[PDB]
């Protein structure tokens, strides 16, 4: 989930972008 | 860049997705 | 600023508590 | 005066048991300590045990819930191992529950001259202190097979934390404004708060755990502080601060500030700084913050969906 | 008029306000009402927009980062009941980081049938202390309302309205400056009253237009059918979604939809209800869409994503409702000071078997794991790393597992693990070691001797004070001898004494607190093993610090070496109130 | 006894401590 991806690890800008239309 | 948590995950995603908006299934 | 006034300004700047 | 322990193996277990040892320059035979409570203590453990400089036997500290620091042994500088506890130990800290400072090794040169070290449990006590002792006390250099356990030591303790610098120190005769560096754990919500500590302290020989026990004697006027309103931009993290109130003119305060941080460990602490002015319930609060963090993390995990 | 408008699926409205016109007609939402992530909007966008047709959401309402929404008196003026059939986390109403929300406007809201309110981080939100949440929902304690403007600043909540004694003074209860809180007489506590105060019919959840008239009522306490509230669905109406009655052709149609293609649940009929899956031990028969009990076992296996499922709150638990077999490992991580044991019991109680490991980690308010009512097997097919099949870590109020006097839990493979369970006594862990069969196969269970139960009274044997003698300043006590099965495991006794002016002292919890009014613990090295196996050495202790005219609670505890033997738990006395003699 | 005297007696009897 987002909190494992971005909060408890480092999200690449690709990974943040993966959550949007 | 950094750990995005709390509101800052919401802010950061919003900036990435200002007019596009967030996904849902 | 005075020490007290500056702290209040700092508190608004930092913690968001403003007189 | 020299104190030959007639029983050879004295236990100190309250203030009134230590007063047997008042004025002991050295202690023959071993000591055990099991100091477990006390009231309005007035440093009465330091006074009785401060004079002691050399202990012949082993030094055993067990169950000793009240003691936070062993600095009451102000002059202690030698354990001789002329009577080792079984296992050949010369120092033995078992289940000291609030022991936080073994000794202030900067000002302490204790040498446990023979036999091994022992450290089990003592959750508050840091492995750093333990490692400092075994090298200060020759044991590790002497290839003593020291029995210290990584598990159960330093657990539930904010050990090995980052330094906080003070950036700003602006005084008045009766109030002092401080700002320290911004500090944030990897997740900023783990900063539950800071906690300032201050102490009117005419001498620059103060130590964090001096004059302190877990039976509620505490020389420090602790002031817990809310976390600052975080910036997105790291270069716009304002230096947090406090205006500590009600001081006395031309009095030198010892001060430090420390992070209050929820376990996921990640924390920071300042050095003691000196400023001359001018001429449990806790586990509920640490849960509540951890609970609101948990909800927020759940909401994010649920509302934000990765497109397939 | 009861629900004079459509019934709509769960609504997610995000990014753009446009989607809210899906609510234009709905009077009941059969699902969640998520409204969130509308950064772009302004109060300009919410000036007109209102859904007074909406009366009741079956699941939960979630408002999160919606901007320019100043008050919910615009959007949902007539909303009255959030049923909470499915919750968000443990919450039915959630209002989170609502940046501009000035004052809650859900004046009509009268009931939340299940789950709590969370209203957090609404930095401008006043008018919260005015609301009387006790009227809205039973579980006020679980309600979580923090970090709002009413919690940070002064609020000028003048409402020139019913005043309740929930607050210390007689504060008027008001949703907004315009709207009183609709308090209704104590006798009508869950169905409400008309404007003249004449109570509603017994079904009329929250409010009614015309009194004691079950079609003129705003919402249904039990069920909706054909424009009337009904206590239960009469045949041939099956209960659907626990709030309305549907006929067989309705359930049959839905069953064939999810048969024909899937987003899906075929709506089989069991127990006069319409449910997503045929329950454990039943199968759908003959294409009649009627669950019939199988011959031979046919449990409801619930299959877990990548072999793990973490139960953090009610909603995570409810996802396992009726899942009498778990084909995966289970992690329980309940957080917060609110005990969800009842909710866990409803959902996790029916789980007869777990295929993976069972892990309880960082569970705060979980006193017991007895919410599982019939868990009998932890197959350990997958294991927690370290080959564990049962894992319990950091559980802060855990006091007992399953009561081993009654329940049986077995592990087909894998070890036990127990660390940092402060109130869980090793007694209740060692009994598991036997019942589970790990001891039988000699699994090297990683159970910490001195991290489990250290903060709980653990002594199961008893010590009695053979002999009391007292002085003006001294109390000489002796008690019956004790030795564990191996006397070498006796480290000593511990005599606890305290002042006790009134004999209302409660037992020692176990936490050794050193506070000003806490137990004066005295450690006591044990007597000499001597003479007959009668152990004719009654231990004793004399205390000399006492004062005349003073009654003191005393008890003794043993102090004992725990071991892999598992047979040493120690002994403890009851508290005895002894009194020193009085001298001038 | 006296509470002290018996206590001295108890210590010799059980704990083996004597003056
Ligand atoms: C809200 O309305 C519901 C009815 O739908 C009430 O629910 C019952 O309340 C009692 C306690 O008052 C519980 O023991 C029952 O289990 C509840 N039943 C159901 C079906 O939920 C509820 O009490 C009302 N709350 C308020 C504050 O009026
Ligand atoms: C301790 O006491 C014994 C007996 O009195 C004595 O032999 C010994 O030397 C003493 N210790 C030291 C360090 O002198
Ligand atoms: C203690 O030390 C002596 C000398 O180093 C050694 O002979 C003895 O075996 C040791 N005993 C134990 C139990 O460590
Ligand atoms: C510092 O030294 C003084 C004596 O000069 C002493 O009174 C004081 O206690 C010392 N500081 C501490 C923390 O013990
Ligand atoms: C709501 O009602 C209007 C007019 O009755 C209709 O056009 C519309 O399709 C209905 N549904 C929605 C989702 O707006
Ligand atoms: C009840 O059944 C009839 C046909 O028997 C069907 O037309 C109707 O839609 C059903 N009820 C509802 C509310 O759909
Ligand atoms: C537990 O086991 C005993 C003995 O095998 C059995 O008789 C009993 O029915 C079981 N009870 C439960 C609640 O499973």
């Amino acid at each position: 989930g987002i909190v494992e991806q971005c909060c408890t690890s480092i999200c690449s800008l690709y990974q943040l972008e993966n959550y949007c239309n | 860049n950094q750990h995005l948590c709390g509101s800052h995950l919401v802010e950061a995603l919003y900036l990435v997705c200002g007019e596009r908006g967030f996904f849902y299934t | 600023x005075s020490l007290e006034e500056e702290w209040a300004q700092i508190e608004c700047e930092v913690y968001g508590r403003c007189p | 005066k020299v104190c030959h322990l007639l029983e050879g193996e004295k236990t100190i277990d309250s203030v009134t048991s230590a007063q047997e040892l008042r004025g002991c320059t050295v202690i023959n035979g071993s000591l055990i300590i099991n100091i477990r409570g006390g009231n309005n203590l007035a440093a009465e453990l330091e006074a009785n045990l401060g004079l002691i400089e050399e202990i012949s036997g082993y030094l055993k500290i067990r169950r000793s819930y009240a003691l936070v620091s062993l600095s009451f042994f102000r002059k202690l500088r030698l354990i001789r191992g002329e009577t080792l506890e079984i296992g050949n130990y010369s120092f033995y800290a078992l289940d000291n529950q609030n022991l936080r400072q073994l000794w202030d090794w900067s000002k302490h040169n204790l040498t446990t001259t023979q036999g091994k070290l022992f450290f089990h449990y003592n959750p508050k006590l840091c492995l750093s202190e333990i490692h400092k002792m075994e090298e200060v006390s020759g044991t590790k250099g002497r290839q003593e097979r020291n029995d210290i356990a990584l598990k159960t030591n330093g657990d539930k303790a904010s050990c090995e934390n980052e330094l906080l610098k003070f950036s700003y120190i602006r005084t008045s005769f009766d109030k002092i404004l401080l700002r320290w560096e911004p500090y944030w754990p990897p997740d900023f919500r783990d900063l539950l708060g800071f906690m300032l500590f201050y102490k009117e302290a005419p001498y620059q020989n103060v130590t964090e755990f001096d004059g302190q026990d877990a039976c509620g004697s505490n020389s420090w006027t602790v002031v817990d502080i809310d976390p600052p309103l975080r910036s997105n931009d790291p270069k716009s993290q304002n230096h947090p601060g406090w205006l500590m109130r009600g001081l006395k003119p031309w009095t030198q305060y010892a001060i430090f500030v420390k992070t209050l941080v929820t376990f996921s460990t990640y924390g920071a602490k300042s050095d003691i700084i000196y400023v001359q002015t001018d001429a449990s319930q806790i586990l509920k609060e640490l849960e509540e913050s951890s609970f609101r963090k948990t909800f927020e993390d759940y909401l994010h995990n649920v509302v934000f969906v990765p497109r397939p």
